[PDB]
RNA sequence: GGAUUUUUGGAGCAGGGAGAUGGAAUAGGAGCUUGCUCCGUCCACUCCACGCAUCGACCUGGUAUUGCAGUACCUCCAGGAACGGUGC
């Protein structure tokens, strides 16, 4: 059940609780993020949880896509070209993924425009100085794992590995 | 006597019309009213300082338009007998 | 307290803004299930709660299972079943198959039995201490069985429900 | 059609309108019209500095008209 | 109830001076006699001046026909 | 003679809605009078601008010719405005 | 009623520049004066006009930047246009085809 | 003539723009002689602002195009 | 609604269904009248269905 | 069916002054390249008049509320002012 153009064109679009346009894709078991040009950006939420997913990458140039959610996926990796495909990507869920090392984080930093990042139920969040280091890495992240970012935390990830 | 049967009867021609915010939108007529609401398909549109969008679909109203351009082939002699 | 598909957090930050904590719990809610409504208030009698109302009750339940005790903003938030229901949830509705129920109140009618066995899909029919519940489905069955087993219903008693035997 | 504005549970009372160009005045509506035309006697205007200076009974037109607040429970 | 028409055409029959203000121009005004007026509120006055408050100046022009499209505000001066 | 966004307008009368003017007042509060040219007066109305000054007041009314838009609740979005 | 007050009113200034085929100018709102001959006129002044010639002035508007540059005038020419009667300010019948 | 150059975009998302530089994009419901749009569910954008349900009036609209596919 | 000789000269909507509900498998002729009476107690209880004593019965 | 609430528009235009202040990599003219001098276009800082006052959103610290609801917005104190509009 991979995703095409026509079980996207067939998915249920909405408004969700943020009043913002969410496509619910949930329930489709994807293997891989792929053929989202039939949307034509018209998407200010994507809603892929509960589905396979191993690598976000493979998506096309949506300067409206603001929101996406791979919670309960098997995320391992992050896509190098994901500024040039989402500039405007503030919200990214990324709970109970496959992510193991925080070097699967180093191209997550490319996206200035993120603001909101969830890291929670994952193997690399249990890695020693985890929160400092994406804290280092990502300066423009200011909510990670439901937690506000302080100048403490800062300080602490700008003194360590300078 | 009334130039909106004159305006309605310049369907399936390419045209531009200004606005008074300077937005230029050249397309193709399509659907003229009474009150002049022009419905525009495959259109092209340039704001004021600004880069050029081009859109499978427009609608303007007649309030909001300022000027119009027509081609120099427009047989406006021939439509104008009512 | 019943279960019910709108789950409602207290104990929470009221130094956050309210779209901002909206937008939270929405993120931590789409990870149990899809959110429908999200209903948050800072006034003086609402300050530092709010509830998410989801689509399927078992997705909230999980989520009230899951996220008890979890901290959010700095404080850990309680989450609880709601008192009445949501009115969107309110616009929007209006092993063996046959399992043995032991421990059943007296005072519960054929309706209440059927709100708590709704958790599972259509079942064929249901038998009124002691009850026999019959499903359609034998995996619909066994998740019934091993749902109900010890479920907070009535709690001046508990309930144990055993599957039935040929 | 031409329906009148529903401007009878706010006859004789102090209410302060808004004008265009930015300017408020303060004072007792004696009257209403079709058109939007308000007659306020013992008006009295502000002023940029913040003085009110009182210009008497004052016809408003509806082309200018912005807002009408009541200042007295009706 | 006071209508306006009234008002216009007692201020009309007592022909005391009163001052009119434009509409989205706070800067100048008119200020003169009206001796007659239409149903599109068309101000006839004569011996008419334009004050402008930011110069503190006054200028006369004389018999003017001012259109009731300006004209935002009216009122009564005793000069 | 009467417009379905009009009868919208005047069927949402005694909800919590907003009025948004051409100069960026915003008049929120109880619709009590909605007429057919706009007006809206409310009762207990509040005053939330794009200039800000939030302030609340006892009555007040916006006539439709500096009105903008109108943010209304979605309680009369379904029927019977499903055509 | 309708045709003695368009031939012996105002509108009769815009009829001697489609009967004589005339030239007279149209200044618009903004600041935009359009020299031409009227082919088309209604009652709320829509004028369908050929061979115009429109000219202004325009500035910079932040071009380059640092503090001495000026404004400068243009013109241009259009086959074949169509004004709606709201837009136009000023009508100025003046004898510039002889 | 038909008249269905509003009634073929109807239950449908469409951005209008707004005379000062707004944007409204929402689902066209209904619609007047005095072209009143009722936009239900509609973003603002210039940022983005939670609207909902926003019935702007005919006199503040400039032009309007599709956006994408009903809900 | 299933063709009957009853709805024959019928000719509505609402009509329609009114017959094809009330015209419905009324009190007549029920489900075989259950009646089983289990031997859970052999002295008192009888409201057990064909199914009701058959779950009973089985476990 | 161009005369006040919708469609023949009341819209257009310009961002205070000064200083031997600083820059036009590839884009000004003149004294007929390059170096220099003069004059009608910005941004950063400083000074006078942080252009002024207002309220809303927002960041730091301290502090109060543990409350079951369908919402313009919601505790208070102090500092800073990146944003919005109102009148001069």
């Amino acid at each position: 059940v991979k995703l095409t153009a026509e079980l996207i064109e067939q998915a249920a679009q909405y408004t969700n609780a943020v009043r913002d346009r969410e496509l619910d894709l949930r329930g489709y078991k994807i293997p891989v993020i792929e053929n989202l040009g039939a949307t034509l950006d018209q998407f200010d939420a994507i809603d892929f949880s509960d589905n396979e997913i191993r690598k976000l990458d493979g998506f096309p140039l949506l300067r409206r896509l603001k929101t996406l959610l791979v919670n309960n996926n098997r995320i391992c990796r992050i896509g190098e070209g994901l500024d040039q495909a989402l500039p405007c990507l503030t919200e990214l869920i990324l709970t109970n993924n496959s992510l193991v090392e925080l070097g699967d984080l180093d191209p997550l930093a490319s996206l200035k425009s993120l603001t909101y990042l969830s890291i929670l139920r994952n193997p690399v969040t249990n890695k020693k100085h985890y929160r400092l280091y994406v804290i280092y890495k990502v300066p423009q992240v200011r909510v990670l794992d439901f937690q506000k970012v302080k100048l403490k935390e800062r300080q602490e990830a700008e003194k360590m590995f300078k | 006597m009334k130039l909106v049967r004159f305006l309605m009867k310049l369907s399936h021609e390419t045209v531009t019309i200004e606005l008074k915010n300077g937005t230029q939108v050249h397309g193709t007529i399509t659907g003229v009213d009474v009150s002049m609401n022009t419905h525009l398909k495959a259109v092209k549109m340039t704001l004021k300082n600004r880069e050029p969008v081009q859109l499978e679909t427009l609608s303007i109203r007649g309030n909001n338009i300022r000027y119009f351009i027509l081609p120099d082939s427009l047989p406006l002699d021939t439509l104008l007998v009512d | 307290i019943r279960p019910n598909h709108t789950i409602y957090i207290n104990n929470m930050n009221d130094k956050i803004k309210k779209e901002e904590l909206k937008r939270s719990l929405y993120a931590l809610f789409s990870q149990f299930g899809h959110v429908v409504d999200i209903v948050a208030l800072k006034t003086m009698k609402m300050r530092g709660q709010a509830f998410v109302i989801f689509k399927e009750l078992g997705s909230s339940t999980n989520a009230l299972r899951q996220l008890q005790g979890f901290p959010f903003y700095g404080k850990p938030m309680r989450i609880q079943y709601a008192k009445t229901d949501s009115d969107i949830i309110s616009k929007m509705r209006g092993p063996n198959y046959i399992l043995f129920l032991n421990n059943l109140p007296e005072e519960t009618n054929e309706m209440m039995l059927s709100m708590l066995f709704n958790q599972f899909p259509g079942f064929k029919e249901v038998r009124l201490d002691i009850a026999f519940v019959e499903f359609e489905n034998d995996g619909q069955a066994g998740a019934a069985r091993d749902a109900l087993q010890g479920f907070k219903i009535t709690p001046s008693h508990a309930m144990k429900i055993t599957y039935a035997k040929k | 059609k031409a329906h009148p504005p529903e401007l009878k549970k706010f006859m004789d009372k102090k209410l302060s309108l808004k004008l265009n160009g930015g300017r408020h005045v303060q004072g007792i509506l004696r009257g209403f019209d079709p058109f939007m035309n308000l007659v306020i006697d013992e008006c009295v205007e502000m002023a940029t500095s913040g003085q009110q200076n009182n210009i008497g009974m004052v016809v408003i037109r509806g082309n200018s008209i912005i807002m009408l607040e009541a200042l007295e429970r009706v | 109830m006071v209508q306006p028409i009234n008002l216009i055409f007692r201020y009309l029959q007592n022909r005391s001076r009163i001052q009119v203000w434009l509409y989205e121009q706070v800067n100048m005004r008119i200020e003169g006699c009206i001796i007659g007026f239409d149903e599109y509120m068309n101000l006839v006055l004569d011996d008419a001046e334009e004050i402008h408050s930011k110069t503190k100046s006054r200028k006369q022009l004389g018999r003017i026909m001012l259109k009731g499209d300006n004209i935002t505000l009216l009122q009564s001066v005793s000069n | 003679s009467i417009g379905v966004p009009i009868k919208v307008l005047h069927e949402a009368e005694g909800h919590i809605v907003t009025c948004e003017t051409n100069t960026g007042e915003v008049y929120r509060g109880k619709l009590i009078e909605a007429e057919d040219n706009m007006n809206c007066q409310m009762s207990n109305i509040t005053v939330t601008y794009r200039d800000g000054r939030v302030a609340q007041l006892e009555q007040v009314y916006i006539r439709g010719s500096k009105i903008r838009f109108l943010i209304l609740p979605d309680m009369l979005k379904n029927a019977p405005m499903l055509k | 009623r309708e045709e003695e007050e368009f031939n012996t009113g105002p509108l009769s200034v815009l009829t001697q520049s489609v009967k004589n085929n005339t030239q007279v100018l149209i200044n618009c709102r903004n600041n935009k004066k359009l020299l031409g001959r009227v082919k088309a006129f209604d009652r709320h002044c829509n004028m369908v006009l050929e061979n115009v010639k429109e000219m202004w002035t325009e500035v910079p508007k932040s071009g380059k930047g640092k503090k001495k540059s000026k404004p400068v005038n243009k013109d241009r020419y259009i086959s074949k246009m169509f004004l709606r009667g709201d837009s136009v300010i000023v009508v100025l019948r003046n004898p510039l085809i002889a | 003539g038909k008249s269905s150059k509003m009634l073929q975009h109807i239950d449908y998302r469409m951005r209008c723009i707004l005379q000062d530089g707004r944007i409204f994009i929402g689902t066209f419901k209904a619609f007047d002689k005095h072209m009143n749009l009722i936009l239900c569910d509609c973003d603002e954008f210039r940022e983005k602002r939670v609207l909902g349900l926003v019935l702007l009036r005919g006199e503040n609209l400039v032009s309007m195009t599709v956006e994408g596919p009903p809900p | 609604i299933p063709n009957t000789a009853h709805f024959a000269n019928v000719t509505q909507i609402e009509d329609a269904v009114s017959l094809w509900a009330k015209l419905k498998l009324q009190k007549a002729s029920e489900r075989w009248q259950p009646d089983t009476e289990e031997e859970y107690e052999d002295s008192s209880g009888n409201v057990v269905n064909k199914k009701t004593y058959e779950d009973l019965k089985r476990q």
